[PDB]
């Protein structure tokens, strides 16, 4: 389990946009078609997405860029 | 978790399938309240 | 006849007034009477009279108990509801499954 | 208080539809 959320909070900024971003990323991981950018440690998709946000790899801009690129590549 | 009749079954199905997504819809108690108010001579409805 | 539009006329005075004035002082005694009074008035004329009276006459008690009436008239004419609708004629019933056995 | 708002029961057709949903 992840004890606290502070690195992700500092990375995102709003303390309520973090929930939305992590939710729309964990949705990708859970529904499928995506692979975790961070090595999973027998963790659930929620914690995996939260830790990926904390490491500084996912935000409300990278996700939109990737989604737009994938849509255009169709 | 409550009177959303068409949403309880959908949430149960999604949980069993492993989706964890919600379809909120509209509670049944609000429909009951609208019917009970219309049973008096008071017109009430939802616009768009 | 020498009678006001909206005055209380109990049974005995009704009998004697009818006997003296003939069949001219038409009167009713039910919700149909209230519906007749409510439907047989004009709203704009009463609103104009109320506004004129409020603008002309000013007093401690006249400034009040009349703004509420003119506001009621204005809301009633803007919202579109007719006054006779307050005395219901048809009564709806709840659906049976909301009042089970 | 008078008893009202009884429980909903599970008949065969409802049970079969429940199983069809999953």
């Amino acid at each position: 389990a992840r004890v606290t959320v502070q690195d992700a909070v500092e990375k995102i900024g709003n303390r309520f946009d973090l929930v939305l971003v992590a939710a729309r990323r964990a949705r990708q991981m859970q529904v499928g078609g995506k692979d975790p950018l961070v090595p999973e440690e027998n963790d659930k998709t929620t914690v995996i997405a939260l830790r990926e946000i904390e490491e500084g790899l996912i935000n409300n801009q990278i996700l939109d860029v990737r989604e737009r690129q994938e849509q255009q590549e169709q | 978790k409550s009177d959303d009749v068409n949403g309880r079954t959908k949430m149960y199905k999604n949980i069993v399938d492993g989706n964890h997504q919600m379809e909120p819809g509209m509670p049944e108690s609000f429909n009951v309240l609208l019917k009970e108010i219309r049973s008096l001579g008071i017109n009430i409805e939802l616009e768009d | 006849t020498n009678l006001e539009r909206q005055q209380i006329l109990t049974e005995e005075q009704y009998l004697d007034a009818l006997e003296e004035f003939g069949d001219e002082f038409d009167a009713k005694m039910g919700a149909e009477a209230i519906q007749a009074l409510l439907k047989s008035m004009d709203l704009e004329q009463e609103c104009e009279q109320l506004r004129e009276e409020l603008n002309e006459t000013n007093s401690e008690t006249k400034r009040k108990k009349l703004t509420k009436r003119i506001k009621l008239l204005e809301a009633f004419v803007q919202s579109g509801n007719k006054p006779e609708w307050m005395i219901l004629t048809v009564l709806p019933v709840l659906p049976p499954d909301l009042r089970p056995l | 208080l008078p008893v009202y708002q009884g429980e909903t029961t599970q008949t065969l057709q409802d049970y079969l539809m429940w199983q069809v949903e999953l």
